[PDB]
């Protein structure tokens, strides 16, 4: 599990990996961990994955409320404020660990949120329990003023880097750029690492291999005419 | 019932006509004399039966060991107050390890008065008080109204007839300031107070209660044949 | 029934009286209020009058700081007023502290509305008696003037009057927005948006004014500040010399 | 202190409740408004008037969103419209966006805020809300739907309908009017042509303020490269399009 | 030791082609002690099926949660309930015990009638959805289940094929199992009709 | 009938109600607040009703916190909530910020407390006109303060029966010093003012209450009056209205 | 204040009664009529819309029927706003028992459980009743085919065959001349069609006016299958009763 | 809950004839680094009791400002309700007593230890302790923290008995005082150069002597031993 938000003067590209595991199975090797607050404003989430979903969905319903009142289009740092707060409350019992990312009538926004509170900016954030893999390639290739070919470059190979140096991280990469006055692009699948081979016999089996002990019907269909 | 209903009204007057209708307690009320020379305090109350075979209602509480309370009015008000004059006595005690001082409890007294003057749906107490009591400044007579008044005299009367009480205190007024350490005079003078005040309903041994404080004395109530000395 | 009138509920006609009765208490100070939009700024000025000299004049107010992009001009009786300010100031920090940006006047003029309509929907609050007017400079809506009323009605303005004979100022800015043929005073110095709007006030009311006869609130960007008496002085000199 | 909690609402002695009959007599008071249901739409139509002329009618609107499929409309009072759309869209969130995590159908929403006028019509210390809403919305299993809400609490499913002052008149005309299979341009032309005979004032496409719930605009999403959801059904049209089709009449 | 293996108890999942398929054993039983053989843990709200593993009281006290909220459902919207609203209604109820948490896994699998899908969605103690198109397990031997079905499984299977590949699946893995075994249930759910077969499996 | 509650209007704009409280204003004794460049002097007078009494043992002026002095007129009982009422929000600030509680804050305060008691059927709007002030470290301050909830600033303030002759001999004191005059020669005013504003009051006799917060005289504390200095402004009243 | 302005509309009057209970009933026969016949073989419920227009849509319209659970509906007539309210109340009380029996319902229960709730609004709080009236069409195992009617002062009562709304007193008067002991769901609808034939306050009866619907013993072995029905099936018993 | 955070000292003190001496030291400890110099904590109630309050710097601001405003309670009302119904150290005592204890029972203490010094309205000497259990006791001298029995003992050898105060001069206290403060700032590892001193007298009231040094140390025979030995 590995999440990259890599800031540019155009925008900010947001990245993340599908597979999510559950201790040494993986249980998923597809779900999209990049969640959308607002179509403008999207995060990724990392962490428990129950605790991640949750809240995002708690704060879109939220913003979007707000949104509908000031009849203005929504702000990152206003979904940064409702998540701080929600989160101290428990005082760290709800593991979230969010890269909010977006783009709005101020410009482009990065920024992080820990799961007791804390909330950290910069122009390039990692995120997740892979988060080390991605940082040591992102220091030597970043600059600042990337345009958004590169940005995304750079985004999804520190994804692949956590891919082969982190054992949570492995899937498909998935990618959302958003830029400055522009719809939201996602491109998910953007890159496939690694494809699973061809079995070398296939495993169908004849029928009544099995036996049955007896056999009902049961029509959950409709209660019934006549 | 135009402007006279409610304790939320006003009164093109500027008034409220509930106040004056709960001062008429004190007007069928029973008299009551108080009176205080520097190192004495004495309140002299006429008490009153129902009928021959009914007793004689009480008009004076103990509230503290150098502290009385005196009702004129409705009875069953006068007993709100003075269990709260008693709580808060006990509190002072408790907490500062002090004497409740008089001066004080007249305020605590108006406030709680005047909040179910506020709020609709209370009522002004129709009970008035005479509080007297001994403390490190010395004497002190208060007299409390059911609008919330509280006021420091050299003595006073209410209930009715009051005013024939208080000419007899106009008149004799330099006399009991100078009379200090001898309780009996200020007491004599009392009943002599409230023998004005009589409708030719005769002081008997058991009719009039007196209740002092003093400089030595903590607060007494002399009643039965204590009052015979008196009388 | 015999009550339809000492509570908020309709009429047989279908209507509120009492909320009638509101707006027949706004005009009891008797104070005219004048606001137009420059084209980077947005000014108002409203009378100043003390009816004794033994009150300081320094605290006549009816220019109330609210937001410190937001000021809040107030027709109508001034304990309501106080309470409308006090309101808002709360709504404001709450704005701040729950959204991470200080509150947009447009969402003010909502919050404050809603309220009203609360007040008209109990049986037993008062509606206030005052008619707001929020003048602020956005940067996403740019200067902007928004009228909320003891109904919780609101609408935006290009410019706008209150008062008794606010009907006055309304012909003058009627006739100047027809010749200008635009919506809002080209002028790019917040000091000649003062002037202007103190011209159409002395045509409009008939009467001439002094330093100590007027108030003047301006909002700039990112800010909100008033004038004293000294700095009002130096706009009524520098209108004779246009 | 306060004690009402006794209804101000009682029953008549004729049998009726007589608040909601003040409140009806105060929706044909307010401004007209109407809405058309297309086999392949629907349309709302209302007027924006205002105190003043010199007033913006831009930064005001009529046509208010709860959800990207569904928007209401009202004739009667402007405050209690306002709030409770506030309200329409707080439990739509709470109460089908929590528990399911997605936008109500139209009708759901319909007895969600119908509730909420009730609770106005019980329980002392209220008075009914003075206004009649068109909800119209899109949901998926019943198509496209329009209803209206009254101030007492009920709601009818209509093809067509029309509130405000100028009803009597704008229904009789839509009587004839409304076919059973209209189009969506159709009913665009249909709905200016029938307020324009409820209207007085100055006809542009900047004090008519017209809505669809038509067709989906993947160009509102606000994203891309997601084919799974699809754009809000709802749009606003601003005035430029409306006055293509004042000239399209 | 932890709630949920006290029992045992499991659930697989697959989607195969227009058509799904589901199975649980029915061993119910408490440490050591196998008590019922007869206990279903698979039930079904209009045609969205449901099987639930892990702690035995929250699987039937869920259970009949659900049964009240679809019954609104039904009586209010008059239709029956699509499995991707019911995937959203089982997170959001997890996610109201977030502390006193329930121990349960939820496995839901129907298929669209609007369109014909097949849909599977997977879940774990408090929530969290879990997305395939391949397929779902969960219970106290998931491990052994993941490992049979990611071998076997072949995109758009047949009905009757589908059958075989998941019969197969559970009886391995159930006889790896201690907290499984006694007896086993397949339901192949096609599009109009679904089809309940009891398996022969060794006991113990 | 628009004359039962607090919480109904009337379409003249009157809420019959608060303009009959200052009807028992009316009904107070001459209470004046001095503005004076060093500070504040208040003096009240007070009736003396009868020989009974027990001389200089009862005051109406009481202070809050330390440095605002409060002195009322109307009810006595009621504006004794008030004050007590002051106290508790000025400890609450005064506990919240570290610091004695500014005067235009507990302007503020009592402003809000006494505009609260229109809004609700449950109540009755106070009738007492409270005159408050003192030193902080933003100056001296005065306010009066109505039992409508209005208020303003003042250079002299007044209340009672005889606050028709009080107003005017103020006017008089700012035309004899339009710059001001000390704390330390006010003392002798307030008793020339009172003793003139008891001529509308003379059925009875009375006694002078004098007490001052000034900067230069107590430290900016609020204290009263007394000895040699008390008998001494006794004695020039005396002599000026003889 | 706040005592002055208090109407108190739940004490009784001089008679020992309750005006705002009697104005609900005379706001009712302002209402729809509803009916309920119950045959042998199964209930039906058959009420008449009070709205009507060739613009009204008829077709997602259940104003007057409601499901309370699949064993139990109710026709409704008055208020619709407050009947809502209950309707809601009513099927989370059914679920609730359904919760901790496991078991569905009886009519009884669920009757007498919105009866107590009307009684609480006239009993105390100083609030108007809820003014519905309902018919319960049910069935059950251990008195069969249940028929229901209550009424916004909390009471209810068992009918063989009922009205309310408009014309209680006269397809009361019709029922009684046409009623069987025993009768079959068609004669059923048959006699409900004709009854409010003889009592629509327009010269027609018709199917885009009629709510109608049933709960039949059609479904064997102790199932029953409720229907509502389409407008364009009960056209087609309508011309099958020769009304059209 | 509460545990010492930020911790002073102790207080030292004793009766004489016609009245009381308190002192205390000058220090706000953060363990062994001394992150606070020049903090006072003798603290003036009226103008003829001085409370020192030791343990935490942390709850002493929240009772500092307890005394204050019982001044202020106290001097609502009249003006012979401030010349002579003013506080006393026998009523400032209670007060500070009352609260700890409720605080102690409620399971978060306030951690402090108080002595309450002072001289009575009547003309008598009064110097009582009270803690963060609720304990209080008199005692003709009295100490708190180390100096509990560090400081106590050589004062306590002054004036054994009650009997023996007026036996002692004020002077010789004033010595007494200075001298255990010498003895505090030798063997406690907490100690301060700095001390402020008040002397409470009943005939001339308060007078505060701050910002003593103490001086007269030795240190000369510090270089005739080495080592362990």
């Amino acid at each position: 599990t590995t999440i990259v938000g890599v800031k540019f003067n155009n925008g900010v590209v947001i990245a993340a990996d599908t597979r999510s595991t559950q201790g040494p199975i993986v249980a998923d090797k597809n779900c999209a961990k990049l969640h959308r607050i607002s179509p403008k404003i999207w995060c990724a989430g990392a962490g428990t994955a129950a605790d991640t979903e949750a809240v995002t969905q708690l704060i879109g319903s939220n913003i979007e409320l707000h949104s509908l009142y000031t009849s203005r289009e929504p702000r990152v740092v206003s979904a940064l404020q409702m998540l701080k707060q929600h989160l101290f409350k428990y005082q760290g019992h709800i593991g979230a660990y969010l890269i909010v990312a977006g783009v709005d009538p101020t410009g482009s926004h990065l920024f992080s949120i820990h799961a007791h509170g804390s909330t950290d900016v910069g122009y390039y954030l990692s995120l997740g329990s892979g988060s080390l893999a991605a940082m040591a390639v992102l220091e030597s290739h970043w600059k600042q003023d990337l345009t958004k070919e590169e940005a995304i470059k750079l985004a999804s190979d520190a994804i692949q880097a956590g891919i082969w140096n982190d054992l949570g991280s492995g899937s498909n990469v998935d990618v959302c750029v958003m830029e400055i006055g522009k719809d939201a692009e996602y491109l998910r699948n953007y890159l496939t690492p690694n494809v699973r081979e061809e079995k070398q016999k296939s495993y169908k089996f004849p029928r009544g291999t099995t036996a049955v002990l007896k056999e009902s019907i049961v029509n959950i269909c409709d209660i019934q005419e006549e | 019932n135009n402007y006279d209903g409610d304790t939320v009204t006003f009164s093109p007057t500027g008034r409220l006509f509930q106040v004056e209708y709960a001062l008429e307690a004190i007007k069928q009320g029973s008299v009551t004399v108080g009176l205080r020379s520097n190192t004495h305090a004495v309140l002299v109350a006429l008490k009153r039966n129902a009928d021959e075979l009914s007793s004689y209602q009480k008009k004076i509480i103990k509230c503290d060991e150098h502290m009385g309370l005196s009702l004129a009015g409705l009875a069953p008000d006068a007993r709100v107050l003075s269990n709260y004059l008693r709580q808060q006595c006990n509190y002072s005690s408790l907490v500062f390890n002090r004497k409740l001082a008089v001066e004080r409890a007249g305020h605590l007294l108006c406030d709680k008065a005047q909040k179910n003057t506020q709020s609709y749906g209370g009522r002004p107490y129709g009970v008035g008080l005479l509080i007297i009591g001994y403390d490190k400044s010395g004497a002190h007579l208060l007299e409390f109204q059911p609008s919330g008044n509280v006021t420091e005299l050299y003595g006073t009367a209410i209930g009715a007839r009051s005013q024939g009480a208080k000419t007899y205190l106009e008149r004799t007024l330099d006399t009991f300031i100078k009379i200090d350490g001898n309780p009996d005079e200020l007491i004599k003078a009392g009943v002599e107070a409230i023998s004005q005040s009589l409708r030719d309903e005769s002081l008997t041994v058991d009719n009039l209660s007196i209740a002092i404080v003093g400089k030595d004395t903590p607060f007494t109530i002399y009643d039965g044949e204590a009052v015979a000395k008196y009388i | 029934a015999g009550y339809d009138r000492h509570i908020t509920i309709f009429s047989p006609e279908g209507r509120l009286y009492q909320v009638e009765y509101a707006f027949k208490a706004t005009n009891q100070t008797n104070i005219n209020s004048l606001a137009v939009r420059g084209k980077d700024c947005t000014v108002v000025i409203s009378q100043k009058k003390v009816p004794d000299k033994l009150l300081d004049p320094t605290t006549v107010s009816y220019i109330f700081c609210i937001s410190r992009t937001i000021g809040m001009v107030v027709n109508g009786p001034i304990p309501d007023a106080r309470n409308a300010a006090l309101r808002a100031k709360a709504e404001a920090a709450e704005f701040r502290y729950k959204y991470g940006y200080d509150m947009p006047c447009d969402v003010l003029a909502k919050r404050m509305a809603n309220l009203s309509q609360i007040y008209t929907q109990r049986a037993y609050m008062r509606p206030l008696g005052v008619i707001l007017t929020f003048v602020s400079v956005d940067e996403e809506l740019g200067p902007s003037i928004y009228k909320t009323d003891p109904a919780g009605y609101y609408v935006g303005y290009k410019a706008t009057a209150t008062g008794p004979k606010q009907q006055e100022i309304t012909t003058n800015l009627e006739n100047h927005f027809k010749k200008s043929k635009i919506d809002h005073i080209n002028e790019e110095s917040w000091e000649k948006v003062v002037e202007f709007a103190i011209t159409h006030m002395i045509d409009a009311l008939g009467t001439e004014f002094s330093k100590n006869d007027l108030e003047v609130g301006v909002a700039t960007k990112d800010k909100f500040f008033t004038l004293s008496a000294e700095n009002i002085e130096e706009r009524l000199v520098a209108i004779a010399e246009q | 202190t306060d004690r009402y909690s006794f209804s101000l609402t009682t029953f008549s002695p004729s049998g009726k409740l007589g608040q909601i009959d003040y409140a009806l007599t105060a929706v044909k008071q307010g401004v007209t408004s109407l809405g058309i249901k297309a086999t392949n739409g629907v349309v709302i139509a209302t007027e924006k008037k205002s105190s003043s002329p010199l007033a913006m009618s831009e930064t005001l609107s009529k046509v208010s969103l709860l959800t990207p499929d569904i928007g209401a409309v009202y004739s009667g009072m402007g405050p209690d419209y306002r709030v409770l759309v506030d309200k329409s869209r707080k439990v739509a969130h709470t109460s089908y966006k929590r528990i399911y995590g997605e936008y109500p159908p139209t009708k759901l929403l319909v007895s969600e805020v119908a509730k909420i006028m009730q609770e106005a019509t019980q329980s002392g210390g209220v008075r009914p809300f003075g206004v009649s809403l068109l909800i119209a919305g899109h949901d998926e299993f019943n198509g496209f739907s329009l209803y209206q809400v009254d101030p007492s609490g009920s709601y009818f499913p209509w093809k067509a309908t029309a509130i405000g002052k100028g009803s009597v008149a704008a229904k009789t005309f839509l009587e004839k009017r409304w076919n059973d299979e209209l189009e969506l341009e159709d009913a665009i032309h249909i709905a200016l042509l029938t307020l324009k005979e409820s209207v007085e004032g100055e006809f542009n496409g900047d004090t008519i303020e017209l809505a669809i719930i038509g067709d989906e605009n993947p160009d509102l999403l606000g994203y891309t490269g997601i084919p799974t959801d699809k754009g809000p059904r709802f749009r606003k049209l601003t005035s430029q399009e409306i006055n293509d089709r004042l000239e399209a009449l | 030791s932890d709630p949920s293996s006290i029992n045992g108890g499991i659930v697989v999942a697959m989607t195969g082609k227009d058509c799904v398929a589901i199975a649980c054993d029915l061993r119910l039983g408490s440490q050591s002690l196998g008590v019922s053989n007869k206990f279903e843990k698979i039930f079904h709200y209009g045609h969205v099926f449901l099987g639930i593993t892990g702690l035995a009281t929250d699987v039937t006290t869920l259970n009949e949660m659900f049964r009240y909220k679809t019954n609104l459902y039904k009586l209010k919207e008059e239709r029956a309930i699509e499995p991707e609203t019911f995937t959203q209604l089982v997170s959001s109820s997890l996610y109201e015990r977030r502390f006193g948490p329930y121990f349960v896994g939820p496995v839901v699998a129907g298929i669209n009638s609007k369109s014909g899908k097949p849909f599977i969605a997977g879940f774990d103690l408090i929530g969290c959805i879990d997305e395939a198109k391949d397929f779902i397990v969960s219970g106290t031997a998931s491990d052994q289940l993941f490992g049979m079905c990611e071998s076997l499984y072949e995109p758009n299977l047949e009905p009757e094929d589908l059958f075989e590949t998941i019969s197969q699946a559970l009886l391995n893995a159930a006889d790896r199992d201690a907290l499984s075994g006694w007896g086993a249930v397949v339901y192949i759910i096609k599009k109009d009709e679904v089809v309940k077969r009891y398996l022969k499996m060794r006991q113990d | 009938g628009y004359d039962l509650s607090n919480s109904v209007f009337s379409p003249d704009g009157r809420n019959f109600q608060v303009e009959y409280a200052v009807k028992a204003v009316e009904n107070g004794t001459t209470s004046i607040g001095i503005k004076c460049n060093d500070g504040v002097v208040f003096a009240v007078e007070k009736l003396i009703t009868s020989k009974l009494l027990v001389p200089q043992k009862n005051v109406k002026i009481q202070v809050v916190d330390r440095h605002i002095g409060c002195v009322y007129s109307g009810l006595i009982p009621d504006g004794r909530h008030l004050v007590n009422r002051g106290r508790e929000e000025a400890a609450s600030f005064k506990k919240l910020y570290k610091t004695p509680i500014p005067i235009p804050a507990f302007a503020d305060r009592l402003g809000q407390y006494v505009q609260a008691h229109t809004l609700y059927n449950s109540v009755r709007p106070f009738g007492v006109s409270t005159i408050f002030g003192g030193v902080d470290k933003n100056g001296a301050h005065l306010y009066m303060l109505e039992p409508s909830g209005s208020y303003w600033g003042y250079k002299g303030a007044a209340t009672g029966k005889g606050r028709q002759s009080a107003k005017a001999e103020l006017e008089k004191l700012v035309d004899h010093h339009p710059e001001g005059l000390s704390a330390r020669e006010a003392v002798k005013q307030a008793a020339k003012i009172i003793y003139l504003a008891h001529e509308d009051n003379k059925e009875k006799d009375f006694e002078l209450e004098i007490s001052w917060c000034s900067l230069s005289e107590t430290n900016g504390l609020h204290k009263f009056v007394k000895g040699d200095l008390l008998q001494e402004a006794i004695d020039f009243a005396q002599k000026e209205i003889n | 204040g706040s005592r002055r302005y208090d109407s108190r509309t739940t004490i009784f009057s001089p008679e020992g009664r309750l005006y705002q209970v009697e104005y609900a009933l005379e706001s009712i026969s302002h209402a729809g009529t509803a009916i309920g016949i119950m045959a042998s073989d199964g209930i039906v419920l058959a009420a008449e819309r009070k709205v009507t227009s060739t613009l009204l849509e008829q077709d997602t319209s259940t104003e007057k029927l409601y499901k309370l659970n699949d064993k139990i509906a109710v026709a409704v007539a008055g208020l619709t706003a407050d009947a809502e309210i209950l309707i809601n109340t009513a099927r989370i009380h059914a679920q609730n028992y359904l919760k901790t029996y496991n078991e569905d319902i009886p009519v009884e229960i669920l009757v007498r459980r919105l009866s107590d709730i009307k009684q609480g609004y006239t009993q105390h709080g100083g609030l108007r009743p809820f003014g519905v009236s309902f018919i319960y069409a049910g069935y059950d195992d251990r008195y069969g085919y249940q028929l229901y009617t209550s009424n916004p002062s909390g009471n209810y009562t068992g009918w063989k065959a009922i009205s309310v709304g408009a014309n209680t007193s006269a397809a009361q008067t019709l029922l009684q001349m046409d009623y069987k002991d025993d009768m079959k769901v068609d004669d059923a609808i048959e006699l409900a069609l004709k009854t409010l034939s003889k009592t629509t306050d327009s010269s027609a009866l018709t199917y885009d006016r009629l709510e109608f619907a049933t709960i039949r013993k059609g479904a064997n072995d102790g199932e029953v299958y409720q229907k509502i029905f389409k407008p364009q099936e009960i056209k087609d018993i309508l011309v099958k009763t020769g009304i059209t | 809950t509460q545990q010492p955070i930020v911790t002073g000292t102790s207080v030292i003190s004793m009766k004489y004839d016609n009245g009381v001496i308190i002192a205390a030291d000058n220090l706000g400890s953060y363990g062994s680094l001394l992150r606070f110099n020049g903090v006072e904590r003798l603290i003036p109630v009226g103008d003829n009791t001085v409370v020192g309050i030791s343990g935490d710097i942390s709850d002493m601001q929240h009772i500092e400002r307890l005394l204050k405003d019982l001044v202020t309670e106290n001097a609502y009302d009249n003006p012979l309700a401030d010349a002579e119904e003013a506080l006393e150290p026998s009523y400032i005592f209670e007060y500070l007593a009352t609260v700890m204890y409720q605080r102690r029972s409620k399971m978060n203490p306030l951690w402090n230890a108080i002595i309450v010094a002072g001289v009575q309205s009547n003309g008598d000497q009064f110097l009582r302790y009270v803690n963060l259990l609720g304990v209080t006791y008199s005692s003709p001298t009295l100490a708190t923290g180390f100096g509990a029995h560090m400081a106590n003992p050589l004062l306590r050898k002054v004036v054994d008995r009650e009997s023996d105060i007026p036996k002692t001069t004020v002077q010789v206290a004033e010595e007494a005082i200075v001298n255990a403060m010498r003895v505090l700032y030798y063997r406690d590892a907490r100690s301060s150069r700095n001390f402020s001193l008040a002397i409470i007298d009943k005939n001339t009231g308060l007078t505060f002597k701050k910002n003593l040094q103490v001086e007269n140390m030795k240190w000369d025979f510090a270089k005739d031993i080495k080592g362990y030995g």
